[PDB]
RNA sequence: GACCUUAAAGGUCACCA
RNA sequence: CUGUUGCUUAUAGACGAUGGCAUCAGAAAUCGGUGUUGUAAGCUUUAGAGUUUCUUAAUCAAUACUCUCGGGUAUUGAAUG
RNA sequence: UGUCGGCUCUUCCUAUCCAUUUCAAGCAGAAUUGAAAAAAGGUAUGAUUGUUCACCAUUUAAUAGGGAACGUGAGCUGGGUUUAGACCGUCGUGAGACAGGUUAGUUUUACCCUACCGUUUCGGUAGAUUUUCAAAGUAUUUAGAUAGUAGCACAACUCAGUACGAGAGGAACCGUUGUGUCACGCCACUGGAUUAUUCAAUUAUUUGAUCAAAUAGUGUUGAGAAUCUAACACGUGUUGAAAUAAUGGCUGAAAGCCUCUCAAGCCAGAAUUUCGUCUAGAUGAAUACUUUGUCUUUUUCUUGUUACUUUAGUACAAUUGAAAAU
RNA sequence: GUCAUCUAAUUAGUGACGCGCAUGAAUGGAUCACCGUGAUUCCCACUGUCCCUAUCUGCAAUCUAGUGAAACCACAGUCAA
RNA sequence: UAAUAACCGCAACAGGUCUCCAAGAAGCAAAAUCUUUAGUUAAAUAGAAUAACGCAGGUAAGGGAAGUCGGCAACAUAGCUCUGUAAGUUAGCAAGAAAGAGUAGCUCUGGUGAUUAUCGAAUCAGAACUUUAAAGGUUAGGGG
């Protein structure tokens, strides 16, 4: 059910 | 009342008794003085104790 | 949901908001009520806070338990120097309250008094109560100062002497005086005007207004302590160990959907310098002319009434003073607004005789054995200097 | 059974506090389980002192007294309590008494010195004590 | 409760949150 | 008049504020009181269990006696001058 | 729109468990049972379970029931449930399924607005002219519309082995003395922290040795003042008047009698309300000094304010406005 | 689940019983000595986990000189019904 | 240069990257701690005040897991010598089981050899005396 969480990175090559 | 362990006067409404288990009970006038009896240090060999400076002069 | 358990609330809601206060003096909020049918007298007084000290009391009271050889009790300290009347203000009663008529001033006035008109006295001209004084006896304003009288007479309620203490008499630093209005109850206001005309420019001393075993009430200002968290100034539950962000705070500050704080939620913010009244303080010594020793009927050494080494962060008394029951608020230094006890209390422990055994003079750093400095070198003896 | 009222004694027992038993019962040491008279408060644990009949559980001791509930008086602790005349006071281990609910002790002899405020509250403690202290 | 079977009785299903 | 500023200011204080003094101001030593610890460094007690070199002279020696209720610290948020 | 429970904390409901006041009983006393006023104050500690729930052991005056996004995760926790690893049982040929069980499994951001808590800065209330007066500025002494509100409970002595009752048993009002908790404080005495690295001792290393130190991020140990503080020390909240609710009554009609009143008029009666008391507090008032005395606007100096300076304009003493009560 | 035992108190643990929803023999059955950063229960010792919080130090946070971003943003920002 | 600034991670990134040489104290030890030769005092800025709430390191009266899902976290044991050591067992183990005692400083005594009277090694055992009664500065098992 109804679940939870995230997380991510990179933030492109500038 | 007088010191167990130092021999001073206790002043009134100071100190604090200690009873032991063999119906004998003392009063210390200090925790200084308190702690030296329970590390059983003779006041004979403790240079600034009333006990001390009747024996020698 | 309800609270799965119930507990009283921390903090009292009758001291809300917690502001600390501008001026170091406490104004009382009322004084005793007003009887007709006796002489003028005075209904307060203001003392400095020396410090504490512990005398042991002869039980009075029958039917009690207590040791027959005295009870160990705290006592507060409060150096209490003669003020100087400095002039009376009469008080309307209107459909708002009490309204000040006029007021009427003496002829001398101390420059401790003037100090409290200004600033920054080193750079004042130092001209108060000037034209006061210069034109004092002139026929145009003796003729008002009669009006000022007779106006009072016929149209006010309430007289009050505006006293002032000489803070020359203390170790204090401070040269400008304090000031205080004490109202008089008794007899109508023609003899209690009359009262007051007789006080102008005397001085007035504590024994006149106080009693013997007399139990007063007090307004101090608190010790302050600063911005606290909300253990301190509440006394919520510290939060367990585990505890993310801290441990030391109120978890949950409110539900949902009243969608805001409460004012009632416990929050960090001051603590300290608040006014607060104590009510029925019981007076053990009145230190005023053979009593402002520390000797007792049993303990007949001579001795005063400041501990060896002087009163800690105070110095020492030298003038009347006053043995109160118990603690007071504020720390040493502060200023004490007492005043006779609004709801006199009847009990039997209030009525009680006070026979006071032993009043300790040791000095109040570290552990000390001595009462007088004069019996620490009889028993110590003579040391390598003053032999040498 | 207790005799009169009792001043303000600094309770250093708790609940699940381990006392000796100075009668001569046969039960060794106790374990304090509820105080009696004790006005309960939120996460506080029950608390005891001199002259407290407390209800307690005996863990250590002959089989007709272990493994039972029984009910005591603390007669001396380890916790330091002021006398009102200015006497500070403490004991050298904290040891109780078996009693009943009028008041009367199971056992016919105490071990060691007994305070005053639990030999004034329980007459029949104060009889069967060596010393008061 | 639903489906099936016997001369009331059984048998299988009754799940994702 | 009021504010800034000074007392590396307090009975106050996160910063503001609040409280006191500002030339009879302030600050600092020093001295006395008052506390804390436990008897300083130098030399002397057959001190001292024993050892060595002598040939009863010394030397080394944990610890220990007298000078020593000594010495040291003490507002920094202690009290006087 | 972060989905259970617990922890922390505040508030609200009464269909009230205790304390207060009353009525009724098949209420003799004690213990009880039914009901009314009343929600201001209290309502606990543990074993087992993730549990809500439940069941036991205690204690208490009582250990009542509920709401607030099934209160509350940028408040915590992650025990359970609810991904991904693994095991067992049943089912399925198999991949795999299981309100079947077991075990391991990342809990992010406030520095924005408001709310709440504290804390500053600037602004400021219109109708008096007895020069003994009036107004503005600075400062003190006061004032109090409003807002909050605080003290509760228990035990012991005496009443008293008395009232009552055949007996068994078995109270209460006044009074006295304590305890617990809550609130406000406080540093005298008792206790705790202690980088005054205070005083002393001492392990390792380095100053040739002694002295005196340093280094081991506070080497360590004993004592340890000051300051802070106690659930660990100790003080105050035993406090006064009036009106009340449920209820019990007085006089008394309606209704010649009766009736406490779904009539007029009164009295007694609560942990109740309001004064009194405590805390914060608006417009205010008095006094001291500096001024001004028909008046402001716009510039302008000052950290800021008032007085003040200059050019002009404006007004110039004289008939207004009171019965009260019903 | 029922009986014992552990506790003052045991939906927990252990020892037994067994018509066992749906155990069971290389889908291995029963047995455990040593071993295990494996799962579970109980004792001793110790303790701020707790009664119930107090206090000490360094680095921050606070204020200032220099320097100086980001998430986010319809407009915005007091309540009751 | 070969890396807390020259290499790879967007960079002067607390991450990562193969080797050679190697002093004293103390100790079983290339351990912790301090120092000599060499290197450096700068390595994303500081000053004042010493509030709350924090991160890191601590202590605490009496009680001792009553807290909690759960002794999580922390406390506690800790070296060496001697005495002593159970059930169970694959007979190898368990076992450092568990449990108890000793340990400092100073002044001495004795054992263990080489060479043929002189010379030399740290190791063990024992005895008087003194004190603040001794592994514990650092390092260093909780047990059933």
């Amino acid at each position: 059910x109804r679940x939870x969480x995230x997380x991510x990175x990179x933030x492109x090559x500038x | 009342q007088v010191c167990a362990f130092s021999g001073f006067k206790i002043p009134v409404a100071k100190g604090r008794k200690y009873v032991r288990l063999d119906l004998k009970s003392f009063t210390f006038i200090n925790k200084k003085s308190l702690m030296q009896f329970l590390r059983k240090t003779n006041p004979r060999k403790v240079f600034w104790t009333a006990i001390y400076r009747q024996l020698n002069k | 949901s309800h609270r799965k358990f119930e507990a009283p609330r921390h903090g009292s809601l009758a001291f809300h908001p917690r502001k600390r206060v501008h001026k170091v003096r406490a104004t009382v909020s009322a004084f005793p009520k007003d009887n007709a049918a006796e002489k003028p007298h005075l209904t307060g007084f203001l003392g400095f806070k020396a410090g504490m000290t512990h005398v042991i009391r002869e039980v009075k009271r029958t039917n009690t338990k207590l040791p027959k050889d005295g009870v160990l009790e705290p006592v507060t300290i409060i150096e209490t120097p003669p003020m100087v009347v400095a002039g009376f203000v009469g008080y309307k009663k209107t459909t708002t309250g009490l309204k000040p008529i006029t007021a009427v001033f003496a002829e001398h006035i101390a420059d401790e008094f003037k100090r409290r008109y200004t600033k920054k006295w080193y750079k004042n001209t130092k001209n108060q109560f000037a034209v006061h004084t210069e034109k004092y006896n002139d026929v145009k304003a003796k003729s008002k100062r009669e009006r000022q009288i007779r106006l009072i007479k016929n149209r006010c309620d309430v007289v009050r002497v505006i006293a002032h203490t000489q803070m020359a008499l203390v170790p204090l630093k401070q040269k400008k005086a304090e000031v205080m209005e004490i109202q008089i109850n008794g007899g109508s206001i023609a003899e209690k005007v009359d009262f007051a005309v007789s006080l102008l420019e005397k001085q007035i001393s504590v024994n006149s207004v106080f009693g013997t075993d007399e139990c007063i009430d007090v307004c101090s200002v608190t010790k302050g302590h600063g911005y606290n968290g909300v253990i301190k100034r509440f006394g919520v539950r510290h939060l367990p160990r585990k505890t993310h962000r801290g441990l030391r705070k109120v978890a949950c500050v409110g539900a949902w959907h009243p969608a805001r704080v409460s004012w009632t939620v416990a929050r960090a913010g001051q603590m300290g310098f608040f006014k607060r009244t104590e009510v029925n303080k019981k007076i053990y010594r009145l230190g005023c002319g053979d009593l402002k020793n520390a000797k007792t009927e049993f303990d007949i050494t001579e001795k005063g009434i400041t501990p060896m080494g002087g009163f800690p962060h105070y110095g020492v008394v030298k003038n009347d003073f006053l043995m109160i029951k118990g603690t007071v608020a504020g720390i040493r230094r502060r200023v004490i607004s007492l005043r006779k006890a609004c709801f006199p209390s009847t009990t039997r422990t209030a009525q009680e005789q006070i026979v006071l055994k032993f009043i300790d003079t040791s000095s109040k750093y570290g552990h000390s054995r001595f009462q007088t400095t004069t019996e620490k070198k009889a028993r110590m003896g003579p040391m390598k200097k003053d032999l040498e | 059974g207790r005799q009169g009222n009792k001043f303000r004694v600094t309770c250093g027992l708790n609940n699940a506090s381990t006392v000796n038993c100075a009668d001569n019962t046969g039960a060794k040491t106790l374990t304090i389980i509820s105080v009696k008279g004790f006005h309960g408060r939120l996460n506080r644990l029950p608390r005891a002192g001199c002259g407290d009949m407390v209800v307690a559980t005996c863990k250590k001791g002959k089989p007709e007294y272990r493994k039972k509930m029984h009910t005591a008086v603390i007669i001396r602790q380890r916790r330091t309590w002021r006398r009102k005349d200015g006497v500070t006071l403490y004991f050298e281990d904290n040891a109780a008494v078996i009693v009943n609910m009028k008041g009367e002790m199971k056992g016919s002899a105490i071990t060691g010195p007994v305070s005053k405020e639990s030999a004034d509250l329980w007459p029949k403690i104060s009889s069967n004590a060596p010393t008061i202290v």
